RNA sequence: CCUGCGGCUUACACGCGCGCUACACUGACGGAGCCAGCGAGUCUAACCUUGGCCGAGAGGUCUUGGUAAUCUUGUGAAACUCCGUCGUGCUGGGGAUAGAGCAUUGUAAUUAUUGCUCUUCAACGAGGAAUUCCUAGUAAGCGC
């Protein structure tokens, strides 16, 4: 199960959620074309790198 | 080595130092077990499966004769 | 190029300076010792007590050679430290004044104490020369 | 002295371990990783406190040496952390002479739990919510669950400090889930999985 | 005592079969039950004259020699 | 020989077993100096004043659970700890180390002082063995851990073959509730299954003594 | 009476505070320090530690603040109060009693925290007028036509006493509901001289071995 | 164990809260090294002091320094650092608990006023429901 990397474009922004995670654009760090929302949790920023777990999983409003 | 054995109506081990098994008893602490080994002139990092019995008895009399071996009146119990 | 008692460690000079001293033989030592646990807010006698003495004269010395003059106040302050007097909250104690003074007469023996400036303890040409010795042998301690 | 004139050319660290050829295994954790710092010892107390990624600018071992102090028994203690790492330094150049800087980065890379999971309120309905987690987040997280279970280690036990955070940085880089921050991993993704 | 090296002996034995080669450090030296009726960590005292085996690891003291 | 271990939280990994019992009339009741039980049929005013009902109320359900559990074999072989879930939502573990008198009396006088103390101490002076977790049992239990209502309405089956078909790293827990009155919902949301033992209704006693028996032909504790 | 303290800044800029305690707070100390610091407008506080008073009060002052209240306690509970009006303005040093905690009694609603209305009761003397400039320069100029929070002093009997109290204009008459805590406050001196100083003009000293102060309010 | 609001009593079985000490090897005791600031202090009185002295210590000896950066005072502080001793032992962690002796007043300590010393060595194996505060020289810990 390997686990794919990803830069994160930009944090997506206006996502109501619950106060401590939130979406964010990553296009995949394998390939620049898989690119897809997804749910961080930690404290993030953007243009840095991260572990997808999932390959076609796209965040969305968590309310 | 020396396990627990009859000692003042005790039984006090010897595989510990000198120190705190000449401490269990009524009436003797730390600093008195402490210049009590001084005043017998035996070793304080000695444990007491050695030392046999002549200091056994030498230290039940500096027991039951402490002024006689410079145990001083401010030290008493 | 000068050689210092400063230069020389804490445990390797004050190790050396106590064996000179066992090297000396004579420093009059209080008997005490065999009772006593050099301070009122210990709780254990010293466990090497007749080289406790020998330890805290070379302390003196180094002070000595280091400060111009000391008193037993600054003796026992110096050598003073916190009480197990329980559980209520332990300020700092002095050390022992009837020890000080006779650690200060034992060091007039070897001629290392002199009386300083307007009293006080001070180094003689023997004290000097002594300390000297010991550190030139602690020179040669790097083998 | 000697050793003057041997660290005088290469800054290694505390002129026993070299300071330089240090790698960092796993990915996302470049600039997250604080290792292209030549210095001397952990304790550059500098601010860098006050902003939030400027926690990364201080090293990841000088992070671990933050997190030696973290127990109400040695909050503020610093030499003697200081000690205790240098100890531990020369048990994992004893155990693993590649490098010490080198084996705690492989332990660091391979102690990493890859997911993360969160508890939704809902409304009043909390549920398990795959999350991912930030570079800094994974680290601070690794660094802290191995501090953490070197710290449980010592509770009734004669070995050291550094003795059990040595053995649980062997056991992190070895990544046999005998330490608790490597079981702590391993459940962590086994957990947020479980709820994907 | 009643030999004076009373579990001192053949445990002397296996740590020369074991202890002088992977080498143990000052804590690891506790093992085999090292405790009273001798020598429990007192094993980096008497290690003067063993040696180049492993660096030691002390505690409260700070030191690594090759034993 | 020597007997098992402790069976409680602590042993987690190892094999263990959790019985809990549930929705019992357990509190702090005091007569107006010290603290009594909420009983029917002794206090009359109390009872009907308190507000419960004579059927509803039932106090010596866990009493008599206690009595059925604390002297199984398979508690004897080192398998359960106890989990209490009180009316007022008050949690107890409770470790096989001692087993409290089946006299109602002198079990609802350990009860009252342990309501009005949650502390029990050991005669050796070392294991206090009335531990409270962080409430449910839930929070604090074993890593492996299996959860099921033993209802009567629930598929009525063997107590051998379920139980021999569970692994020796989890824990097997059951949930009962000895109202008179009432239905197997009082811990449904904590049990991961719903399975039957006997093909008749029984109290927390008789299914908890069933339960048991089944885990003593288990494994042969 | 507007003040030389007060004249070029009194009704021209609303304040901000800053509420902190002496050294190492005990937790209730804290706890009642920041019903303090929901209770009054503009609130935002800072815990002291291991800081010098007269740099921390010079750094607090070039950053911009209006006034700077510190507190002080008795093995839990808190007996004294100053304020320190900052450009060159009075400290006042008081002795307060009793409180009442949100925590303690009840969750009654909210300290809606909206510019409030003053009430300063029975105060004739000019110290009377000293305190209620002092203490209405604390709270926000420009609370609305309606505004439901109303703080209260009153001065009976030297012991100025605080509550504060929300109300809804009901059929005949208002209705109100107790919040803030309640106090017996008590002052004994004021020096022009900010803090800093410690050797300053003192305005005023309570008399205390002086007979008629049994009988007497303001000295 | 001390302590702030609540029961009952005198010419003691209690309900709400704040703190300190510990529940041991980053530990505990033996010796070595050591970095402060705040101020305070005595004329017709004896303060704050330096030393030498002796007494384990507790405590007593005369004197200058200081009416004040001068003498305390560099308050040589404590945690801190090194090695030594010890092995997880409810031991040497722990001292609540008593008794005795010693100084030491004071008219008397007697109701352990205080201080030393010896002896006595409880609970405490990390504390559930809950629970407050907190975003850097910060929580936290140490002393003058």
């Amino acid at each position: 199960t390997p686990v794919t990397l990803a830069k994160v474009i930009k944090v997506l922004g206006r996502t109501g959620s619950r106060g401590g995670v939130t979406q964010v654009r990553v296009e995949f760090l394998e390939d620049t074309s898989r690119t897809i929302v997804r749910n961080v949790k930690g404290p993030v920023r953007e243009n840095d790198i991260l572990v997808l777990m999932e390959s076609e999983r796209e965040a969305r409003r968590l309310r | 080595f020396q396990h627990i054995l009859r000692l003042l109506n005790t039984n006090v081990d010897g595989n510990i130092k000198i120190v705190y098994a000449l401490t269990t008893i009524k009436g003797v602490g730390r600093r008195y077990s402490n210049l009590v080994c001084k005043k017998a002139d035996v070793d304080l990092h000695k444990r007491a499966g050695e030392l046999t019995q002549e200091e056994l008895e030498r230290i039940v009399q500096i027991m039951q004769n402490p002024t006689h071996y410079k145990i001083p009146a401010w030290f008493l119990n | 190029p000068g050689v210092s008692v400063r230069d020389v460690a804490a445990q390797d000079f004050i190790n050396a300076y106590a064996s000179f001293l066992q090297r000396q033989g004579k420093l009059e030592v209080p008997g005490y010792v065999d009772i006593v646990k050099t301070s009122s807010g210990n709780e254990m006698p010293p466990q090497d007590a007749e080289g406790w003495f020998y330890k805290r004269a070379a302390s003196v010395a180094r002070h000595i050679y280091m400060r111009k003059q000391v008193g037993v106040g600054k003796l026992n302050k110096l050598y003073g430290g916190a009480k197990s007097r329980g559980v209520r909250p332990y300020k700092h104690i002095d050390a022992s004044g009837s020890i000080n003074r006779k650690v200060l007469q034992a060091l007039e023996k070897i001629g290392i104490v002199e009386i300083s400036p307007k009293g006080g303890r001070r180094i003689s040409e023997n004290g000097q020369r002594d300390l000297d010795r010991i550190a030139a042998q602690t020179l040669e301690e790097d083998e | 002295p000697e050793e003057v004139q041997q660290a005088q050319t290469e800054i290694k660290l505390f002129n026993k371990w070299s300071f330089e050829e240090v790698e960092v295994k796993d990915a996302s954790l470049v600039d997250y990783v604080q290792v292209r710092q030549p210095i001397f010892v952990a304790h550059t107390a500098g601010r860098y406190a006050n902003k939030r990624f400027r926690k990364a600018q201080c090293p990841i071992i000088e992070r671990l040496t933050n997190s030696l102090m973290m127990n109400g028994r040695n909050n503020g203690k610093k030499l003697k952390a200081v000690r205790i790492i240098k100890h531990t330094l020369d048990i994992i150049n004893v155990l693993t002479d590649q490098n010490p800087i080198q084996v705690v980065v492989d332990a660091i890379t391979n102690t990493g739990p890859r997911e993360d999971t969160t508890r939704v309120g809902g409304g009043g309905a909390a549920r398990r919510q795959a999350v991912d987690v930030s570079p800094l987040r994974r680290v601070n997280q690794a660094i802290a669950l191995l501090t953490i279970g070197a710290r449980e280690a010592a509770f009734r036990n004669i070995k050291t400090i550094a003795e059990t955070l040595a053995e649980e940085l062997i056991n992190a880089a070895k990544g046999s889930s005998t330490s608790y921050a490597i079981k702590k991993k391993d459940e962590l993704e086994r957990v947020a999985k479980s709820n994907r | 005592a009643q030999h004076a090296v009373i579990l001192d002996q053949e445990k002397y034995d296996r740590i020369l079969k074991e202890v002088p080669t992977y080498r143990y450090v000052s804590v690891s030296v506790l093992v085999d039950r090292l405790k009273i009726g001798g020598s429990l960590a007192r094993i980096a005292l008497r290690h003067l004259e063993k040696e180049g085996i492993i660096k030691p690891i002390s505690k409260h003291s700070k030191q690594a020699i090759y034993t | 020989p020597q007997a098992p271990p402790v069976l409680t939280s602590k042993d987690k990994i190892t094999k263990r077993m959790i019985v809990v019992l549930a929705m019992a009339s357990l509190e702090t009741h005091k007569i107006s100096d010290k603290y009594v039980l909420l009983n029917c049929d002794d206090h009359q005013g109390l009872l009907k004043k308190m507000g419960r009902d004579i059927s509803e109320a039932r106090p010596d359900i866990t009493h008599q659970c206690l009595l059925t559990l604390l002297d199984s074999p398979i508690n004897k072989a080192g398998k359960l700890q106890v989990y209490i879930q009180t009316s007022r939502g008050i949690l107890i573990e409770v470790n096989p180390t001692v087993r409290i008198p089946r006299t109602f009396k002198r079990f609802s006088g350990l009860m009252v002082q342990l309501l009005h103390k949650l502390s029990i101490r050991s005669v050796n002076s070392e294991e206090k063995l009335l531990k409270v977790i962080k409430n449910p049992i839930t929070d604090h239990l074993p890593t492996k851990c299996r959860k099921v209502t033993l209802s009567f309405d629930a598929p009525v089956i063997r107590v051998q073959d379920y139980i021999e078909k569970l692994d020796d790293d989890e824990s097997i827990c059951v949930f009962v509730g000895a109202m008179a009155r009432g239905k197997d919902n009082f811990a449904d949301e904590y049990v991961d299954e719903k399975v039957g033992l006997s093909n008749y209704p029984l109290s927390a006693s008789v299914a908890c003594s069933k339960f048991c028996h089944g885990a003593e032909d288990a494994w042969n504790i | 009476q507007v003040d030389d303290e007060y004249a070029a800044t009194s009704g021209i800029m609303d304040p901000r505070i800053i509420v902190t305690t002496s050294r190492d707070p005990s937790t209730r100390l804290s706890q009642f320090a920041k019903e303090i610091k929901l209770l009054f407008p503009n609130a935002v506080r800072l815990n002291r530690g291991n800081y010098v008073m007269p740099n921390l009060v010079d750094a607090c002052k070039k950053s911009g603040t209006t006034d700077l209240v510190v507190l002080h306690e008795h093995r839990g509970v808190p007996t004294s109060l100053t304020i320190s009006h900052f450009p060159h303005g009075p400290t006042a040093q008081f002795s307060l009693h009793n409180v009442v905690m949100r925590h303690d009694i009840i969750n009654a609603g909210n300290q809606s925290e909206v510019n409030p209305h003053l009430i300063f009761d029975n105060f004739t003397t000019a110290l009377g007028k000293r305190v209620v400039c002092i203490l209405k320069h604390l709270f926000n100029a420009g609370p609305k036509k309606d505004s439901e929070r109303v703080i209260t002093f009153a001065n009976r009997g030297d012991f100025i006493s605080v509550r504060q109290h929300v109300y809804v204009r009901t059929r005949e008459g208002v209705e109100i509901a107790e919040v803030g805590p309640r106090f017996e406050m008590r002052l004994f001196e004021l020096r022009l001289g900010t803090l800093e100083n410690k050797d300053a003009d003192v305005e005023w000293q309570l008399r205390r071995f002086i007979r008629t102060a049994n009988k007497k309010d303001y000295l």
